C-alpha cells in the first residue's frame, strides 16, 4: 500500500540488529547532532541522505526493491568525555557502486550529508573496502618492490631535494642549481607544488635544462639520477601532452597534485604510468583544508587509502617533527596502512577496521617539511627503510653550497644506517651518532653548528 | 669555503671510510639475524646502466655462521682481482633485496 | 652579501606601506594564531609560505629578484569582540600566476598555509581577480543571456525535478519517471549526483531511454523539454565519451560534479561543451565538507567565482529556507556575485573586495533542497527571475502522482509571476495568492494540505 | 485521484485560464513602468522547433500609454484572424527578452 | 594637418588576434571621399588585451642559454648571388 | 611547441611606411610582430639619416627589447606602452 | 553607401554578373528591413524590363524610377527620404 | 644465467601472462635487459620466447608492439586456448 506523508528517518533507516556482511562498504563518522535531536536520528538522516534518502515518502519506491539498496545504522558508539558527541557506522550494499571509480564513492557517500541543518558538525573518521571492490582498481602502476629494482637502489631511504625559492628563478638557473645537488649526493630532486608554466619560466624550457642536468650528474657519480617533473595542467589535454615530453627526454619520474587537479585526472594519468613505464610522485596540496579540525571534514587516512585505489608510486606523509602538523600515534597509523598488506584493528593508533588488500602493492611514504641535519636519527627509527626523506631549505641553506650541503645529508643518513644494522638504539645514541660521523667530513660539521637551536615544538589541534 | 671533489660512489655506504674486515663482518650478522639469505655477486665494471652481476656459485640457503660468508668472499677475491665484488641480502616473504653493499674493487 | 642562518619572517613580507597595483591578485584570509604568536608573524608567515617563502635563507634567493615575485601583506584589521583573530590582507604579482588555470591559482594560495604549526585556524574569505587574468579564461559555454534564446522561455523562473529514490530503479522505469515529470508541465528533468554506471543500471541505458521520454513528451505538450544526463567518470576519456553519445543523441544539456572529479576535469568538459552548443549543469557535491565552519576552510564565494572562470552555465547556489544550511544576507551576496557585471564591495553582506568581470557571461542561480509549494513565493522573491527552481520530493510526493504533482508545481509559479507583474508585495501576500489559486486547481488543493506543517527551522553555524 | 488530460500548452502563462482585457493591460503597463520596448508578433503555427515570429510593423519605441499597444494588437488580430499573436518586450541594456505571452489563437 | 586621438572599448575585438585588431581600425577608413590623405602613427595595446597572445616564442633571454652565446652581438651572413647557385655549391658557401 | 627559433625578414615593408603623409608607421607593424610571435626582427641599418630620423629607429628598438617604455614625443612614441611580462624581440641590423 | 536613385546607373555600368549591397539602403527604410528590401527589389526588376525592351538607362533612368514608385508604396515613401543625398568629390587616383 | 651457460633459447610457461606479483611489462622489459648481457658476454644470438597471449584482440597486438620496440626476434602463443581467429591475426602480424 502507498502512503503519501512525511516519515521519519529512525523508521526504516536504523537497524541494530543487523550485521555486516563481507562484501559490504563500511563508514565511521563522528556525528554532533544540535540540540533537541535524538542521537538515532542523526545516524539514521546520515545513513538515508547518502543513500536513497529523501525528506518525503515517494511513490516510486515500491517498484524497486527498497530493503536491498538502503544504507543502514548498525551501531552507536558514544565518545568517552564527550556531550552530544557519538560514533556512527554505517554499511553500504556493494552493488550501488560504480567499479574502478573513487569520484562515485566519494560523490555518493560525503556528497550532501555535510551541511545538513540537524547537525552542527560531522566528521569521517575512517572507511573500509572490501577485497571484491578493491580488485576493480588498478592501483600503483608500480608500488615500492618493483620501483627498487628499476632504481637499483637497496639497504636505505632514499634521498631529495626541492628548489628554492618556489618562484623567480630562470629555466637555466632551475637546471644549474639541480645539477649542483645530485653531483653532491642526493638520488631526486623536486619542482615544487605551484610550478607548472609561469610567464618567467616556461615548462617546455625547463624540462629541456633539467634533463641535461641529470645527464651530466649520472655520468659523473656513476649512480643513477632523478627529478620528479610537475605535470599538473589546466586541461586532461595539456596534462598528458607535458607527459609525453618527459617520456620523449626518457625521464623516469614525474609529480602531481590529486586534490587540486581532482581524482578524475589522476586516474587518467596513473593509468597511461602504467603503459609507458614512468614513477609517479603524489604532492598532497590543499589536504589540511580538509583534515585539520578534530570535529569537521574528513581524516588524512581516508584520502590516503583513496589514493592507493587510484594510484601513485609515492605519497606525502609529513614528518612528525617539523614545520607542519603531524602526531606519532596518528602518522604510524596510516603509514603502516599505505605500506603494509594487512593491517590489523587498532583504536589507539586511529584505525576503525580491519583493511585487507588482495596482493596490492604498497606505497612509499616521503617526508619532508622543515627539517635538517639533526631530525635524520629520528626520521630513520620512525619512517624505517622504505621511504623518502625530502631537504628543501637543508640542503640549500648550507654556508657552502648545494654540494656541500647534499653531502651532509647523504653522510648523515649513512652513518646511522650502518649504525642500526650494527645493533645500537638511534632513540638514545641519535645525537652521538651524528656527532662522531661530523670528525672525518667538514661538510658535516658545519651543518651541524648552523642549524643546532633550531626546534619547531607546538600543540596539535588533531588529537585521538 | 670548499669545493666538492669530483668522486665515482658505488650506491650503499660508499660515502663513509672504507669498510675494515670487522665491519663488514657486522654487515654480514644483521643479514642473518634476520632470516635473510646472503649472496656473494661479481662483474668486470661498475656502471648505472647495467642491473645484472654474475653469480658467484649459488645464494648461501644452508649459513649457519658469517664466517662461512666471508670465506665465499675470499674465493672470489683471490680467483678474480680484477673484478668488482659486492654482498647481497635477499627476502622470500616480500620477494626485494633488503641489503647491497660492495666489498672489494679492481686492485690498481 | 649572503648570511647563512634563520631569518624572521616579519622582517621582509610585511610591508603596511605598500598599496596594490591594478594588475594583482588579493586574498583575504581570517587567522587565528597559536599563545605567544605576534599577530604580524603570523600574516608575514601566510604571505611569505604561499609565494617565495622558505624556513631558512637560501643563496640561489640572490640569484633572483626576490622583491619583485614576493606576495606581501599589507593591512592588519582585528576583529571585534575576539581574542587573536584577524582579517590580514595579502598581495600577489600577476606575473607569477599561469594563464587560463584555476588549478595553479589554488596550488599556489591555499596549497600548504593551512596545516601550520604556528597557527591554530585559518579561513579565506574572499579573493579579488583582476581584468587582465580573466580575459586569459574562457568562462561560461554560453551564459544566462545565450541559454535563454536557445531553450526559448522568458518572464519567469526555470522548473525542474530530480527523480527518486536516488539508487534502485531500473532504466525503463527510470525514464518512465522522467516522461510522467514533463508530461505534467516541467522544463527540466535531473539526475542525481550519485547516479554514474552502476550494476542495476548502465549509462547507456538509462541514456537511451531517457532520450524517448523526452521526444514523447515535447511532442505532446509543444514545448522544448529536456534531462541533465550526469557525465561524471571515473576518468578523462570516459568522461568524453559518454558526452559525445549524448551529443549524438541531439541532447540540449549534461551535467557534471565539478569538486569531486576536479578542477582540471571540469575545465576539459567546459570547453567541449563550448565546440559544440551543449548546455553546463554544475552539481556543488562536497561543497560542505570545505565552507561549513566559521573558523577553518574556504568561503563558498571562492567556490563560486573559481567556477565562473573553469566554466558552467547553472550553479547550484542553495535555499534560503530548505533542509541544507543557508543564511539570507551571505546567499544573495555570492548570487549578485554570478549574475551582474559589477559588484560593489559591502562588509555586511559579505564581500570583501570590489569584483569587475569583463564582459564575462552570467551564471544561472539553482535552488534546491527540501522545497514544497508553500516556499514558492519566497524564493521568487529572493531569487528573481533568472533562476531554476528544482523539486526533487515536493514533485514525485504528490498523492496522485508526477503528472498532477508537476501541474500543481507549474501553477504556483506563474500565479505567483503574475501577482508580481501587477504589483503585489510577495512577502505580505505570499499565503493569499496560493490559496486563492488553489481554488481553480484540485491538484493545488492536495499539494498544499499536505505539506502544510512542514518546515525547516535551525541555527546556522556560518555567520557574519 | 485524477488522470492528467493532454493537452498543447503555449509558454508563459498557459496554465492560467485565458486572460481577459483588463489583465494583458496590467501586463503590458509592467513592461513599460520597466523601461523595456513592447512589440506585437504573429505566425501561422506554433511549433517548438521554430524560433522566429514574423514582426507586426516595428517594435513601438516611442510609447507612452498601454492603449497605444493594445490599439495595434487589434489592428493585427483584425487583419490576421487564422494566426497566433504574442506580445514581446525588449531590453537594450541585458540586449535580451524579458517577457512573452500569447494574446490571440486562430479562431476555430 | 592635425593628428586625432581616438578610443576604443576592449570588448569589441577578438582575443588573440593581430588579424581583427587590423581588419576593424584600418579597414576602410582610408580611401575616404572627405579626406586626401591618412596615416596612422602609433598604437596602445592594454595589459588586458597583450595577456591573450602567446607572444615571442622564446625571447631575448631564453634564446641566448639556448645558443650558449653570452657578451657580444651576434654575426650573421646572407649568401650572394640570390637566384642562381646549385643546392651543392650553396651548401659549400655556407660551410 | 617544437622549441625551434623563429626569424622574421620585413619584406615589402617600404610599400607602406615610406611615406610621411599615408600609410602605417614601421613602429604600428613592430608592435603587431611582437603580439603575433618572432624571435628576431630586422630594423634597418643606422649610417646616415642626419640626426633627426636616428631617433625615430632608436624609439622602436627600444619598444620591441624593453619591459616598459615611457611616453616621448621627440623619439616619435605617442602613448606609454606596457608590456606584462611578455619576452623581447632581438633586433637586426643589416644593409 | 548607395540607393534606389543610384539603380539606373549601377545596372548600365556592371551589367549583368555583378552583385549590388545596399547595408544602409536595406536598414535605412522609414518602414523596415521587409519593406526596404522590397523598395530595392522592385527598382531592379524595373531597370532590367525597360533594358530588355530597349530604352537607354542613362537618360530615362528617373523615369524607369517614378513608373515603378507609382504601383509600389514601398519604393515611393524610399524616394521621398533619400533623394538630396549625393556624394561629389575629387579623385585622387585617376588616368 | 641460462643464456650465459650455452642455450640458444629460454621459454615463458604458458600460464604466466599478467599476475598481480608479476606485470608483463616488468616482464618484458627485465628479460631484455638479460638478453642483451648473455649475447655480448658468449659472441652468439639468443632469445627469449614471450608469452603475448591476452584477454583481448587489442591487448594481444599491444604485447605483440612492445617486444618489437625492444627488437626482440621472438614471441609466443596458446592456439588452443586463445583461439583459431586469435592466432590468425597475430601469423599476419608476424609476416
Ligand atoms: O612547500 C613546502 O612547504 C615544502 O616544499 C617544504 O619546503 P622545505 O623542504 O623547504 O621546508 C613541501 O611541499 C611540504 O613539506 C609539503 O607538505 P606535506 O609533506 O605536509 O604535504
Ligand atoms: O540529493 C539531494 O538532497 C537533492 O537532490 C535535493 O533533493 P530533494 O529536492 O528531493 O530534497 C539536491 O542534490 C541537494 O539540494 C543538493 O544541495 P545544494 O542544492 O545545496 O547543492
Ligand atoms: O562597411 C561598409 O561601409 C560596407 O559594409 C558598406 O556598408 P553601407 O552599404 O552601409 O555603407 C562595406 O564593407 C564597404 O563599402 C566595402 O568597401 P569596398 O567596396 O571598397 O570594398
Ligand atoms: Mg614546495
Ligand atoms: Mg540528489
Ligand atoms: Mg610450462
Amino acid at each position: 500500500g502507498y502512503k503519501a506523508g512525511v516519515q521519519d528517518y529512525r523508521l526504516t533507516y536504523y537497524t541494530p540488529d543487523y550485521t555486516p556482511k563481507d562484501t559490504d562498504i563500511l563508514a565511521a563518522f563522528r556525528v554532533t547532532p544540535q540540540p533537541g535531536v535524538p542521537f538515532e536520528e542523526a545516524a539514521a538522516a546520515v545513513a538515508a541522505e547518502s543513500s536513497t534518502g529523501t525528506w518525503t515518502t515517494v511513490w516510486t519506491d515500491l517498484l524497486t526493491d527498497l530493503d536491498r539498496y538502503k544504507g543502514r545504522c548498525y551501531d552507536i558508539e558514544p565518545v568517552p568525555g564527550e556531550d552530544n558527541q557519538f560514533i556512527a557506522y554505517i554499511a553500504y550494499p556493494l552493488d550501488l557502486f560504480e567499479e574502478g571509480s573513487i569520484t562515485n564513492v566519494l560523490t555518493s557517500i560525503v556528497g550532501n550529508v555535510f551541511g545538513f541543518k540537524a547537525l552542527r558538525a560531522l566528521r569521517l573518521e575512517d572507511i573500509r573496502f572490501p577485497v571484491a571492490y578493491i580488485k576493480t582498481f588498478q592501483g600503483p602502476p608500480h608500488g615500492i618492490q618493483v620501483e627498487r629494482d628499476k632504481l637499483n637502489k637497496y639497504g636505505r631511504p632514499l634521498l631529495g631535494c626541492t628548489i628554492k625559492p618556489k618562484l623567480g628563478l630562470s629555466a637555466k638557473n632551475y637546471g644549474r642549481a639541480v645539477y649542483e645537488c645530485l653531483r653532491g649526493g642526493l638520488d631526486f630532486t623536486k619542482d615544487d607544488e605551484n610550478i607548472n608554466s609561469a610567464p618567467f619560466q616556461r615548462w617546455r624550457d625547463r624540462f629541456l635544462f633539467v634533463a641535461d642536468a641529470i645527464t651530466k650528474a649520472q655520468a659523473e657519480t656513476g649512480e643513477i639520477k632523478g627529478h620528479y617533473l610537475n605535470v599538473t595542467a589546466p586541461t586532461c589535454e595539456e596534462m598528458l601532452k607535458r607527459a609525453e615530453y618527459a617520456k620523449e627526454l626518457k625521464q623516469p619520474i614525474i609529480m602531481h597534485d590529486y586534490l587540486t587537479a581532482g581524482f578524475t585526472a589522476n586516474t587518467t594519468l596513473a593509468r597511461w604510468c602504467r603503459d609507458n613505464g614512468v614513477l609517479l610522485h603524489i604532492h598532497r596540496a590543499m589536504h589540511a583544508v580538509i583534515d585539520r579540525q578534530k570535529n569537521h571534514g574528513i581524516h588524512f587516512r581516508v584520502l590516503a587509502k583513496a589514493l592507493r585505489l587510484s594510484g601513485g608510486d609515492h605519497i606525502h606523509t609529513g614528518t612528525v617533527v617539523g614545520k607542519l602538523e603531524g602526531e606519532r600515534g596518528i602518522t604510524m597509523g596510516f603509514v603502516d596502512l599505505l605500506r603494509e598488506n594487512y593491517v590489523e584493528q587498532d583504536k589507539s593508533r586511529g584505525i576503525y577496521f580491519t583493511q585487507d588488500w588482495a596482493s596490492l602493492p604498497g606505497v612509499m611514504a616521503v617526508a619532508s617539511g622543515g627539517i635538517h641535519v639533526w631530525h635524520m636519527p629520528a626520521l630513520v627509527e620512525i619512517f624505517g627503510d622504505d621511504s623518502v626523506l625530502q631537504f628543501g631549505g637543508g640542503t640549500l641553506g648550507h654556508p657552502w653550497g648545494n654540494a656541500p650541503g647534499a653531502t651532509a645529508n647523504r653522510v648523515a643518513l649513512e652513518a646511522c644506517v650502518q649504525a642500526r644494522n650494527e645493533g645500537r638504539n638511534l632513540a638514545r645514541e641519535g645525537n652521538d651518532v651524528i656527532r662522531e660521523a661530523a670528525k672525518w667530513s667538514p661538510e658535516l660539521a658545519v651543518a651541524c653548528e648552523l642549524w643546532k637551536e633550531i626546534k619547531f615544538e607546538f600543540e596539535a589541534m588533531d588529537t585521538v | 669555503m670548499q669545493t666538492l671533489p669530483k668522486e665515482r660512489r658505488y650506491e650503499t655506504l660508499s660515502y663513509l671510510p672504507p669498510l675494515t674486515d670487522v665491519q663488514i663482518e657486522k654487515q654480514v650478522q644483521y643479514i642473518l639475524s634476520q632470516g635473510y639469505i646472503p649472496a656473494v655477486e661479481f662483474n668486470e665494471v661498475s656502471e648505472p646502466t647495467e642491473l645484472y652481476w654474475t653469480l658467484w656459485k649459488l645464494p648461501l640457503f644452508g649459513a649457519k655462521t658469517s664466517r662461512e660468508v666471508l670465506a665465499e668472499v675470499q674465493s672470489c677475491r683471490s680467483q678474480y682481482p680484477g673484478h668488482y665484488i659486492r654482498v647481497v641480502g635477499f627476502d622470500n616473504i616480500k620477494q626485494c633485496q633488503i641489503l647491497s653493499f660492495i666489498v672489494h674493487k679492481p686492485s690498481r
